[PDB]
Parts: structure tokens; C-alpha cells; sequence
DNA sequence: GGTGGGTGGTTCTGGGTCCATGGGCTG
DNA sequence: CAGCCCATGGACCCAGAACCACCCACCC
DNA sequence: GGTGGGTGGTTCTGGGTCCATGGGCTG
DNA sequence: CAGCCCATGGACCCAGAACCACCCACCC
């Protein structure tokens, strides 16, 4: 501290005056004190005159030793009389061999540090705050031994696969023994009614397999084999390990698995904080998921808070504890809940927040947390254990955790009966008065892809609240409020009875999504004050956005964006701070550690009428201009009062489901990846109706929601030859594709569209809403995909109904209102058509109107020429309609010869790049290495400017051309076959063709007004 | 002072032999070194360490620690030695070097001995906080014949003013 | 003796998809 | 009521790309 | 600026006792 | 036959002293 160096200051003063003498004897006790004050704060201790043996066989007694709790030296002190040369000194001292590790040597008026054998700092001792600086630096040195054990815990990461086979191997032999079979079978039923109503085999080893690695680990690197025998889980699974694991079985995998626990075991004996060496906890609990059941890590959602978020929300909550509630976390009343622990590492930065007065009562009776799975269980509760140890001196029993499912222990039952002890527990905790509920909890909107077949577990009860509140309050047609995180946020508002906060780390989708618009406002109806903090973060974003959002605060391990917030309970005011935009991870988290709560200049949110909290429409515009389209035009029977729009019907493009299986550049490759579907979908319908129903079979193929439905009904599917139809995959990529009901999840409306796949109609397809992507509008005469554009919503010329003919879609309604402003009843349907193309790219229409087309159909002026436009429209989409018929951009070829004229070589130089060659200033030079061997050049810079999305024209037929490695395994080992070779003539007429296309809208485009209506 | 500092001593000899290693008196002295340099802050006085005195024998002497006072003038004296050794032997030969005996508090890590104006005023041990309380309360309250008579007279005028008083009050 | 390949290791760093799945129709 | 439509945002990872370290070859 | 001396630590080195307690005697 | 003589060799340890490191007084 400043106040210790002060004193120091005065003390030597005082010596050279009482005392009279300025001899070093005399005076060292100013600085001996500072040094043995400084350190009894700092979990060190001065010890003065200790003899090493220096590296020359001769001993030094260096005047002070700073030594650990396991008589380890950490740093070293040699004071000298002020009436020499330090700087001529030290060296005297350093070549008998003093240490010169960590050594503070100092004479009464100047301090110098050599760590690491070179001089950190030299001080003057009349400066407090240069002293304090120096001293800081000596206190807080990183020794030899705290990074050795740093590097062997990143070794134990990756060597974790192999520990783990062996320990495989070991469950796998006792199945082979009568009495495990019989112990694993009860505690499979004991856990079919504690932990989960499908508690299997499987998850009863991954237990069995954590107890035997955690038991190895907490008995030699945390030196607490005590834990088990006094922790009730663990004393029922070694009920269960009991029947192998002792003996000569034991004795056999521990000689084996002892080349992996080695390092770590060697490092951790000379560390003495167990603040250092609770990043192997952390380690063992990511790795282990991670390479034993990665399903099972996701819809837990195994990972760790970094330390700077947690204690940031630590204080941010003692902060909204004084201003609403006018009391502490340390107060005796504010029962601290963690509903989901994971490390522990909320309740073990609480412990080391909480006065150590005050802490013994909190630990004991209102610190409380849960977890569900039985690794994180065990680290948690020897993380909260050996804090509170290290911090009071004595070791005592965290009597608070609970192995139950927080979302399932709403009885506030059999949840929680693993033991008995864990079940007092858990009914304990349901009658205790919560006034916190600080955590991160576990986010999972959907299972990546249905053949994974690891779905979110369904919880009745909190689904059935979600249900009646968040959901019923929402005007979406996709909820997606069924998430883990979600789920935990519904039973925090439950679970505070009275008043408290809620303090979460989540997705920050709840601020701006469309479908937590029910949330936005059913939150604003449970607290009464809501302050986010946006940390940004969104790496499933593309182009500027992406840059924008920047790394995210969970060390760019997550790609969802993070939002730190806390719902006070005591209208709402919501408070809203976004952390700067293009920043990095470190910035983000160093932000959390400096800036306290009280500095955060909030921003007052007031939610509009659609509960938009961010991004707001500017109400200040004629954007009640005509409409393209409305849900309500589209559902409408006859009538013109209900016919309000340009176009009637409106569709999104076929989703597949299996865009892998069902798309192909060649018509006769696309047949025998259809061929084969059907064929071992045909086998799949020919098992036992009990595997049918527990979807046990082999997934080569990629069976989606409707097909699994179909197999179980035993529905056969057949080849049909002629749905082999063209598709606008991607802007300007026509791959071929099999429009069939059975082999496509959803066609939309897009049959009434283009019949068949194959039918006559031009649609003006548009993005949707809300687009991530800049606003994109493309022509098509083929099937548009429904990711052509964002969310591509298509607006076809025609209608075809059943048995029926092109009905025009462009309403009546629209027709008069444009023949009647305009006042010419020449105006066409096919040129209002061509009129809305051309107003749709007007570069000021998409700048001023942004905010309402990235949440609203596109509303359309009435531009003053009208004959203009409707040709400018039309030159665009013939441009687009006929982009295999343009005049090509003459671009120079250049091809070069391999390397050498080995065959290798010619294979990887006929293997694509297709790079836009740039410069070191990042702009496009104008030319493109297509392959190895050919480069094309000579593309205008105007060409890299019709931008539809985040990537120009050119950069789209590069893209969807480049050998990309299918990510099925059965059509990446047998139906894999595109070679850029095959296609090479292709791709260079088809860039210089669409090189055309680009610099004419480019053309078109800018000769329009600079401004809008 | 007393319990409060006292105990504090008692908790840092057992850290220094814990985080040290070393039962050495030069390691373990800090303790003691530390009890009565913060008494002494507090009672205007420090303790000044390894201060070379002369013995009537001319023989140059260094105790531990010398108790010197705002002037510069010595007023007590500290020897420790480890436990390892016979605090009465080394007793005899310290006084005979020409060690001073007017206020000195030899010391090991278990047993006290204070010896004021030539004799044992008391021996305590250092594992009993109110006994070592008491001793260091006769160490740092010694005081020469000298100061012993002023107070005395400064008690004779709080029975002598009203006497004064009068002759002042006759001549107003 | 520098000096540029040859070879292998060791840090950053940039940058971005199709598709699950409830709810609303609907006939 | 089951059988259609309609959304809507998603708890990473990895190929270059330096950039070193070391040292054989190549000039110098 | 060594030098001797004060103080405490750290190796070596040298140098050596009364007295238990079973067995045979023995009158 | 229970007292009464007769051997006979013993699983360390601790004070002098040397000398060493460090710093203070003391010459130089
Ligand atoms: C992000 S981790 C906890 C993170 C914790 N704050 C930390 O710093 O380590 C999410 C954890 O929630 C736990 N969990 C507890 N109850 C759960 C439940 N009902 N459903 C899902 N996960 C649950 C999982 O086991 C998982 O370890
Ligand atoms: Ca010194
Ligand atoms: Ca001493």
C-alpha cells in the first residue's frame, strides 16, 4: 500500500534521529518492515538471514528471503549503507553468486530490482508511489515453478484423449463382472428419477469414468483425497466403482495412466495459491467433455466464465443492492443463489469479495448453487471448499451444492434422490428466501443438424410457463424463447418470491430479435429496473457487421453475442451501454476490469410500440407510401378493401433440409445422390417398428423432420425424372436441383409459383426481415433458394392456381392507384413490375429508408417520371434475367506453366484459388487467380460495386465455384466429384459475362436521382 | 499494546518458523524486534537495532537492540538467542563480556528475563500473553533516579499551589 | 562470413452457413 | 386433428501467414 | 580499503562409564 | 535352596575449535 511505504518513509527518519546512527544495521529495519508488512498481506513472509548455497559451493546470507507457505524462496532483499556506490555494490554481491532471481537491493535513498538477471526498475525510496510500483512488481513476480505448471496444464488438453482411452477400456472390462452389472442397474434407476427420466448406460459410465479421473487428480494435485469420503455423491459411485477398481485392476490402469498425470502432479506440489491452480480445474472441465462426449458438452453447455466478467457482476450487484434495497451481499438476509455453477467460479469470487467477519455465516447458510452434471459437481464443490480455506485458515464443509436440475426442482418430488443428504438439500434450498440470483446460464436454442439426434431436453412446467407468458405475448411465427437461456430466465423471475436481482450473462438476442419481442415485454412487467450491457461479440455475422461486432468477451471461444445484464425488483427505466465497436476480446475484458458500475454512462431505452428496444424506425418520414406486399393481402379471399398491396401472393425459396443431397452442378450426378437416398431410405423402412420409433439406424442419409415421420408411418419413396429442375442456387450459381415434396423439408408457396420447378414466372426476390446483410434485390425466372439473398422473400409477376392459369399478382388495387396518381391509364402491371425493380436499387432509397426495410416489406414511392424508372427497370432485369446472354467484358488471359513438370505438381496447380488479387492497401488490383496456372485480368474497379449482400457480383461466381469439402461424410467419400478443372472454360466466360452485368447497374444505378421521395 | 501486540508476536514466531524453515535466532528475532519497536512507537521512544556501546572495560559491545529515546539517549536493551540454547549460561558470559544490566530484556523463543538496576526483576514466558504483557510494561515505564525525583516534585506543587496562591491573592 | 533457401515449429488473425422446429393455419 | 405453411437466428475453428530457429548451400 | 573484532552459523573432530544380571557357590 | 558372591563388556553424542559470512569500528 501507499500507506505502508509512507510509514517506511517516517521510520527511517526517525532512526537516523533517535538513533543517531545512519549505519546499515540500524536503519534496515525501515525497509525489513515495509517488506514482512507488505507480504503478510500477500500470503508471503519475509524471512531475514536465510544461507543458500550459491551456484559456486560457497554460501550466501542474503540480509532478507521472501518465502512461501512451503519454505519456497519467491524473492530476495541485500541492503547496503547509503555511503557506497549501489550500482558498484551490487555487482560485488552478484558475482559471490547472490541470487539474481527476483533481488531488491537498496541502499536508505535508491531501490533497484533485477528480476529475471536484468534490472526492471530503479527507484528513488523519497518517491511512495515509484517505491509502491517497484514493490508491487517484487510481490507479484511469477516464479519458474507457476509457469511450468502453466505449460503442463495446456500439455494435459491435449493428451486428454489418450488418459481417457484407457480409463474406456477399464469401464468397458467391468461389464464383464456380475456385481457392477448389478450396481450399475440401480443406480441407473436411482438416476431415472434424481437426474433424468433418460439416465442410460452411457451417461452411467461417463459418471464412473469422472469419479475414477477426478478421484486420481483431487488426491495428488489438490492434495484433498479427503473429499470424497466426506462428499455424499461421491460415497454412492464408489459404491459403484467398488466392484472393479481396487487391486490389481487398479494397480494396472494407474501404472498406465500415470505417464499423463506425471507433469502436471510435479509442477502443482511446488504451488502453494490455489488461485493458480484452479486452471486446471478449469481445463479439466472443458477438455473433458470436449473429447469424451462433445453432444453432451452442448446441451449442458460446458464452459468457464472468464474472471474478469464474474467479478465485474459481482460488484455491479452490491452496487444495485445499496441503491434499490439498501443493503450488501455481506449483509446477513441476501441469500446468494448459482443456478448453474459449472467451476464455481461465481460463488468462489463471492467468497473472496464477502468480509472475512462476515464470510463464516454466508458459507455456511446463504451461499447456494446447483449443477447437474457430476464433474462440474466435483470441481465446484473443492473449488468453493479450498477458497474458503485459504482465505479463513480452516477447512469446513460446503453443505449448499446440489447435483438436481434447476429447471426441474420447481417444487419449491424425487429430484435430487441420487442420496439423501443431496435431497435435504434440495428441498432445503426450495424454502430458503432468495434476494439474488447471480450466473451464466446455459444457451441452446436448437440441435445443429437432425441426424445428431440431441435435441433440448423438454421441461414441462417451465415450457408450460414460457408458454402462457414470453410466447403468448409475442407476434412471431418462429419462437425461439424455448432456449436453455431463456428457460432459465423464466425461472429466475419465478424463484425471486419477493424482491432481488437476477444478474445473467447470456445471448444478447433478447435485446433485438423478432422473436423475443414477447420477452421485451413481459420483462418490463416482472422488474422495475433492466440495465444491459451490450459486449457485442456476433461471429455468425458476415462483411462490416462482423468487423463491427469485433471478438467476443468469452475469449473468442463462443460465436453468439454476450450481453452482461441485471433486472433489479424492488414504469421500468432500462438502462443500455454498448461496448465500442471494433474492438478485441483483451480490450473488451480490460474494459470489465477497470470501469466499476458507478462510472457506466447508461442510456435510457424507451421501448417502442412492437417492444423494439434498439434500433428504432425515425418517425419522421412519408414511409406510409403503398406496401409490396402484407401478410393480410396474401391470406385475403376477394375484395379490394382487403387487397392492399403491389403484389398479392409472396414466398420464401425452397429450404431443403439436405442442400447437399438434393442440389448438384451436373443432372446425372444429382440422380445418383437422389438414387442412393431413396435407396437406403427404401432399407430404412424395413426395420423393427421400435427402431423406426428410436431412430436406430445407421445415418449415411440425411433424414429430417418429415422423412423420419414418413419412415416410421412405412411410406416408400420413389425417383421421379422429370423434377430434375434449374434453381438460382446463390446470385448468378444455376445448379441443378430435384423439387420433390417427399426429398424437400419446405416449398413454401413456391409450387403456385413456378410450377413443377419448371413453369414460366420472373419474381423480384428481396431479403428479409431482419436482414443482418445490407438490403439485396435480385430478378430470377428459375426457383430462388431461400438463401439467394437473406431470408430471400420472392414476389412472382404470376399466380398459377390448382388446375388454374398465370393469374397477374400485381393487385388491381395497385394497377388504378398508379394509372390514377400518375393519371395514365397506359400504365401496365408488367411496368409498375419493372417501376418497383428500379426503385428497389435506388442507392438514397435503400441510405435513407435502411432502418424500415431491415424490419418492414419494402414500401415504394411514387417517383415523379414513372417512364424513367419502369425502363431503368427493365434494362436491370434483363441484365440479371439473361446474365448467360450479355456481351462479355473483354478480360485479358495470362496462363503460366507448373512449377515443375512432375504430375504432382500439374495437381496442385490445376487445383482452384480463385482469389480476388488485392492490394496492400486491400483493394481489388483487377485481375483474378483463378488457378495455378491461370490468372484473368482486366476488370474495371466500377465492376467490384454491385454489392448484392456483403459481396460484390464477381466475388459470388468465385465463391460458388471453389472446390469446398461437402461436410456429409457418404457424399464426401462417394459423391464428391467437382473439379474447377472440368469447369474452368465455363467459370471464365461466366465472370466475364457477369463482369458485364456489374459495371452496367453500376452505370444504370448511379444515373438515378440523388434524392428520394 | 499489551494483549493486542503481544499476540500478534506470538502468531508471527510460529509464521516464521513455518514459512522459513529456520529455528535460527537471526530468523526469529523479527518477531520479538517487531514487539517492541511498535510498543515503542507508541510510547514516544524506538528501538533502535545493533547500536555499539562501550563497556567500563573500553571492550566494544552490540546488543540485539538498544531502546533510544527522542534525544538519543539509550534508556533499554534487548538480547535474543534461539531455543536452543541455555538462556542462564549465556547469561552470565553476555554481563561479563560487559554487557549493560540497567534495563535489559534477554530473551529465547520460550523464556523472558528482565534485569533492572543489576537484579531479576522478573521472568515470564512468552507463551502467556498478559505475563509478557507485564514484563514489557516494566521495561518500557524504567526510569532513571533522575525523572523518578522530577515526577515526585511536579506531586509536591499539586499540594503546594494553594499555599503559593494565597501569597499571590494577599499581594493582588 | 553474410545470406538465401530448406525445413519445421510456433503464434496470431481474419472471417464467416444452411436449417431446426414451434406456432399458426386449414380444411 | 393432422397435415400443411412460415419463419428466424444459431455457446467456433481453422487455413494461411507470418515469423523465428537452425543450418546447409552459396556466394563473397 | 583492508583489518581486526563482534556476532552468529556451520562443519568437523576427537574421545570416552558406571553397572546390569545370569551363574556358580554354599553352608 | 535361597541367599550370596563373581564377573565382564556395553546399537552415541556432544563440547572445543576451526572457519566463514557479514558488518562495524579502526586505521590507513
Ligand atoms: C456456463 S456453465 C456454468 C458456467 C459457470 N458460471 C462457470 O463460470 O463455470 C453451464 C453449466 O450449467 C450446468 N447446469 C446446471 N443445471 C443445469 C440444467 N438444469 N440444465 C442445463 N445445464 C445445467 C451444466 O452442467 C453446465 O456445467
Ligand atoms: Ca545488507
Ligand atoms: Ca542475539
Amino acid at each position: 500500500s501507499l500507506q505502508l511505504v509512507k510509514k517506511f518513509q517516517k521510520r527511517l527518519e526517525d532512526i537516523v534521529a533517535y538513533g543517531g546512527t545512519r549505519n546499515e544495521s540500524s536503519v534496515r529495519a525501515a525497509f525489513q518492515q515495509l517488506l514482512s508488512d507488505w507480504a503478510e498481506g500477500s500470503g508471503l513472509r519475509l524471512i531475514t538471514e536465510v544461507t543458500q548455497k550459491a551456484v559456486a559451493g560457497n554460501n550466501v546470507r542474503p540480509d532478507g528471503t521472501l518465502k512461501d507457505s512451503l519454505q519456497q524462496s519467491r524473492g530476495y532483499w541485500e541492503s547496503k549503507d547509503e555511503a557506497d556506490t549501489l550500482d558498484d555494490e551490487i555487482q560485488k554481491k552478484l558475482a559471490k553468486g547472490y541470487p539474481r532471481d527476483n533481488i531488491i537491493f537498496e541502499d536508505s535513498r535508491l531501490a533497484v530490482l533485477m528480476q529475471n538477471g536484468e534490472e526492471v526498475q530503479r527507484v528513488d525510496m523519497g518517491d511512495a508511489g515509484a517505491l509502491a510500483g517497484l514493490l508491487k512488481l517484487f510481490f507479484e513476480f511469477e516464479p519458474p515453478q507457476v509457469l511450468e505448471f502453466r505449460k503442463a496444464v495446456d500439455h494435459f488438453k491435449d493428451e486428454m484423449p489418450h488418459l481417457l482411452k484407457i480409463l474406456r477400456e477399464a469401464a468397458d472390462a467391468a461389464e464383464q463382472k456380475a456385481d457392477y452389472r448389478g450396481e450399475r442397474d440401480h443406480f441407473v434407476e436411482i438416476a431415472k428419477e434424481a437426474i433424468n427420466p433418460d439416465f442410460s448406460p452411457r451417461d452411467a459410465r461417463e459418471m464412473l469414468i469422472q469419479h475414477i479421473l477426478t478421484g486420481d487428480l483431487f488426491t495428488s494435485v489438490f492434495d484433498n483425497a479427503q473429499y470424497h469420503e466426506d462428499n455424499n455423491i461421491a460415497q454412492q459411485l464408489q459404491q459403484l466403482a467398488a466392484t472393479f477398481y481396487k487391486g490389481p485392476v487398479k494397480r494396472d490402469i494407474a501404472e498406465r495412466t500415470k505417464r499423463y498425470y506425471g507433469a502436471i502432479q510435479a509442477a502443482a506440489a511446488q504451488i502453494a495459491d490455489h488461485h493458480e491452480k484452479q486452471r486446471f480445474l478449469k481445463a479439466l472441465y472443458e477438455n473433458f467433455y470436449r473429447a469424451y462426449n462433445p453432444a453432451g458438452a452442448e446441451r449442458l453447455g460446458i464452459f468457464y466464465t472468464p474472471g474478469e466478467i464474474v467479478r465485474f457482476m459481482i460488484e455491479a450487484t452490491d452496487t444495485l443492492l445499496e441503491k434499490h434495497f439498501q443493503k450488501e451481499l455481506a449483509d446477513k438476509g441476501v441469500e446468494i443463489l448459482d443456478p448453474a455453477t459449472g467451476t464455481g467460479t461465481f460463488i468462489t469470487e463471492l467468497i473472496d469479495f464477502l468480509p472475512k467477519a462476515k464470510l463464516e455465516q454466508k458459507y455456511r447458510e446463504e451461499l447456494h448453487c446447483n449443477e447437474l452434471a457430476l464433474l462440474p459437481y466435483y470441481i465446484a464443490n473443492l473449488n468453493i471448499e479450498a477458497t474458503y480455506a485459504q482465505k479463513m485458515g480452516r477447512y469446513e464443509e460446503f453443505r449448499n451444492i446440489v447435483l438436481v436440475d434447476t429447471l426441474d426442482n420447481t417444487g419449491f418430488g424425487l429430484f435430487g434422490s441420487v442420496t439423501a443428504e443431496n435431497l435435504e438439500r434440495a428441498k432445503r434450498q426450495n424454502a430458503r428466501p432468495v434476494r439474488v440470483i447471480i450466473g451464466n446460464p446455459p444457451y441452446r436454442a436448437n440441435q445443429a443438424n437432425e441426424n445428431d439426434n440431441n435435441k433440448n431436453r423438454e421441461y414441462k412446467e417451465i415450457d408450460r410457463r414460457i408458454k402462457a407468458t414470453y410466447v403468448a405475448a409475442s407476434t412471431a411465427q418462429k419462437t425461439k424463447l424455448y432456449d436453455m437461456y431463456s428457460r432459465f430466465l423464466r425461472w429466475a423471475t419465478d424463484r425471486l418470491k419477493e424482491d432481488g436481482i437476477v444478474a445473467f450473462v447470456s445471448n444478447s438476442s433478447f435485446i433485438d430479435s423478432r422473436t423475443f419481442d414477447g420477452f421485451r415485454k413481459e420483462v418490463v412487467k416482472d422488474f422495475d429496473h433492466i440495465y444491459i450491457l451490450d459486449m457485442k461479440g456476433n461471429a455468425n455475422t458476415s462483411g462490416e457487421r462482423r468487423k463491427r461486432e469485433g471478438g467476443n468477451v468469452f475469449n473468442d471461444q463462443i460465436k453468439v453475442g454476450v450481453a452482461v445484464y441485471f433486472l433489479v425488483r424492488s414504469d421500468t427505466k432500462i438502462w443500455y451501454h454498448a461496448v465500442p465497436d471494433f474492438w478485441r476480446a483483451r480490450e473488451k475484458l480490460e474494459w470489465l476490469k477497470t470501469t466499476k458500475f458507478e462510472d457506466i454512462e447508461f442510456d435510457h431505452i424507451r421501448p417502442d410500440a412492437k417492444h423494439n428496444w434498439l434500433g428504432q424506425v425515425d418517425e419522421e418520414n412519408d414511409w406510409n407510401e403503398f406496401l409490396p406486399v402484407a401478410d393480410k393481402d396474401t391470406k385475403q379471399a376477394k375484395g379490394l378493401g382487403q387487397e392492399r398491396a403491389i403484389f398479392k401472393l409472396y414466398s420464401l425459396g425452397v429450404v431443403t433440409n439436405r442442400d447437399e443431397w438434393v442440389y448438384s452442378r451436373a443432372e446425372d450426378e444429382l440422380a445418383d445422390k437422389v438414387r442412393y437416398f431413396i435407396g437406403r431410405y427404401n432399407e430404412i423402412i424395413k426395420l423393427p417398428l421400435g427402431d423406426l420409433m428410436s431412430r436406430n439406424w445407421e445415418g449415411d442419409i440425411k433424414m429430417t423432420r418429415a422423412t423420419i415421420a414418413d419412415a416410421q408411418s412405412r411410406k416408400s419413396y420413389s425417383l421421379e425424372k422429370n423434377s430434375i429442375v434449374p434453381s438460382l442456387y446463390r446470385p448468378f450459381d444455376v445448379l441443378k436441383m430435384y423439387f420433390s415434396k417427399n426429398l424437400n423439408e419446405m416449398q413454401y408457396q413456391m409450387p403456385s409459383i413456378f410450377p413443377k420447378g419448371v413453369g414460366e414466372n420472373v419474381v423480384i426476390a428481396l431479403s428479409g426481415s431482419p436482414a443482418a446483410k445490407p438490403f439485396q434485390v435480385l430478378a430470377t425466372d428459375i426457383l430462388p433458394s431461400l438463401d439467394l439473398l437473406e431470408k430471400t422473400q420472392c414476389l412472382p409477376f404470376y399466380r398459377y392456381t390448382m388446375n388454374g392459369e398465370r393469374l397477374n399478382n400485381i393487385t388491381d388495387y395497385a394497377l388504378k392507384a398508379f394509372q390514377t396518381h400518375y393519371a395514365d391509364t397506359s400504365i401496365s402491371r408488367e411496368d409498375i413490375f419493372h417501376y418497383v425493380y428500379a426503385v428497389l436499387h435506388h442507392p438514397a432509397y435503400r441510405e435513407k429508408y435502411a432502418l424500415n426495410l431491415r424490419q418492414e416489406f419494402p414500401r415504394i414511392p411514387f417517383y415523379p417520371e414513372f417512364g424513367r424508372w419502369a425502363a431503368w427497370g427493365r434494362e436491370l432485369m434483363a441484365l440479371h434475367i439473361g446474365f448467360e446472354s450479355v456481351a462479355p467484358y473483354p478480360l485479358k488471359r495470362t496462363d503460366e506453366p507448373p512449377k515443375n513438370d512432375t504430375p504432382e505438381a500439374l495437381a496442385l496447380a490445376k487445383k482452384a484459388r480463385l482469389k480476388v488479387q488485392r492490394d496492400a492497401a486491400k483493394q481489388p488490383t483487377g485481375a483474378v487467380e483463378l488457378d495455378g496456372l491461370t490468372t484473368l485480368a482486366g476488370i474495371p474497379a466500377a465492376a467490384w460495386a454491385y454489392k448484392l449482400g456483403n459481396r460484390s457480383a464477381l466475388e459470388w461466381v468465385l465463391e460458388r465455384h471453389k472446390e469446398t469439402t461437402p461436410k456429409d461424410a457418404t457424399i464426401r467419400e462417394k459423391f464428391n466429384t467437382y473439379r474447377f478443372a472440368d469447369h474452368k472454360e465455363r467459370v471464365i466466360d461466366l465472370l466475364a459475362r457477369v463482369t458485364t452485368v456489374s459495371v452496367e447497374t453500376v452505370r444504370i444505378v448511379g444515373e438515378m436521382p440523388a434524392e428520394t421521395m | 499494546m499489551s494483549l493486542q501486540l503481544v499476540k500478534k508476536f506470538q502468531k508471527r514466531l510460529e509464521d516464521i518458523v513455518a514459512y522459513g524453515g529456520t529455528r535460527n535466532e537471526s530468523s526469529v528475532r523479527a518477531a520479538f524486534q517487531q514487539l517492541l519497536s511498535d510498543w515503542a512507537e507508541g510510547s514516544g521512544l524506538r528501538l533502535i537495532t545493533e547500536v555499539t556501546q562501550k563497556a567500563v572495560a573500553g571492550n566494544n559491545v552490540r546488543p540485539d537492540g538498544t531502546l533510544k529515546d527522542s534525544l538519543q539517549q539509550s534508556r533499554g536493551y534487548w538480547e535474543s538467542k534461539d531455543e536452543a540454547d541455555t538462556l542462564d549460561d549465556e547469561i552470565q558470559k553476555k554481563l561479563a563480556k560487559g554487557y549493560p544490566r540497567d534495563n535489559i530484556i534477554f530473551e529465547d523463543s520460550r523464556l523472558a528475563v528482565l534485569m533492572q538496576n543489576g537484579e531479576e526483576v522478573q521472568r515470564v514466558d512468552m507463551g502467556d500473553a498478559g505475563a509478557l504483557a507485564g514484563l514489557l510494561k516494566l521495561f518500557f515505564e524504567f526510569e532513571p533516579p533522575q525523572v523518578l525525583e522530577f515526577r515526585k516534585a511536579v506531586d509536591h506543587f499539586k499540594d503546594e499551589m494553594p499555599h503559593l496562591l494565597k501569597i499571590l491573592r494577599e499581594a493582588a
